[PDB]
């Protein structure tokens, strides 16, 4: 085969309804800790326990 | 939901509640209301309703040993300025936490409120809530039943409600809930 054959090859795909579930729900909680923890950083907070 | 599954904490020695002694399960719950409220703060909701949620459920965590007992967080959403429907779930709290803790800075922070709020509905809101979870009844002894608190109760009954007509028959109603029919017993 190697002398003169050719077949195109692709990559991987994740088609399971399972992983891209949590794929979008843990980067949806990603982002928005991000979001809240730098928007409580670069403003006035508040704080439950002492200097928290 | 979430602010139904909290039971009441395990505090040993009256220990301060610190990082040390938070709940493994109160730590996530507090995670999540911690987003919602923040959540809030740059995408607001109808009625601000995840705001009234979350205000009740810190509430909720205050009210077993789990959050320090401190009311200034709700002395800042009451400030005239949040949701009338963050205002009174605030106002609310704050009654609570001076039911609870006897506190007599709250109740005088109250009654100022009462007698100099721009909007006369939470004026008549304050009244109610206080008729409903009152800090003492005719029955209990509390450290809050001076002939000074009467004298304003009074006076609040004669002067001071007289522009309203529905903030003096909640004032007869507090001072009915407070010292009842006959002379206030914790007097000379």
């Amino acid at each position: 085969p190697h002398t003169y054959i050719k077949t195109p090859t692709y990559r991987e795909p994740v088609s399971d309804y399972q992983v891209l579930r949590e794929k979008a729900a843990s980067q949806r909680r990603d982002v928005e800790r991000a979001l809240t923890r730098f928007m409580a950083k670069t403003g006035e907070t508040q704080s439950l326990f002492k200097d928290d | 939901a979430l602010a139904n599954s909290v039971t009441p904490a395990v505090s040993v020695n009256n220990e301060v509640r610190t990082l040390d002694n938070l709940n493994p399960d109160v730590r996530l719950i507090l995670e999540e209301i911690t987003r919602f409220l923040n959540m809030e703060k740059l995408l607001p909701s109808y009625r601000h309703t995840i705001t009234v949620s979350c205000l009740r459920a810190i509430r909720v965590l205050q009210k077993n040993g789990h959050v320090p007992s401190d009311p200034a967080l709700f002395k800042s959403y009451a400030e005239y300025g949040h949701f009338v429907d963050i205002r009174i779930a605030a106002l609310e709290a704050v009654v609570d936490y001076t039911k609870v803790d006897r506190s007599y800075e709250e109740l005088q922070w109250l009654l100022n409120m009462i007698q100099n709020d721009p909007v006369p509905y939470v004026r008549h809101k304050i009244l109610n809530m206080l008729t409903k979870n009152p800090p003492f009844t005719k029955n209990m002894e509390s450290p809050l039943c001076n002939e000074a608190l009467v004298d304003q109760l009074w006076k609040l009954m004669n002067s001071g409600t007289s522009h309203d007509w529905r903030l003096r028959c909640g004032a007869v109603d507090l001072y009915f809930t407070l010292f009842g029919l006959s002379r206030p017993s914790c007097l000379p």
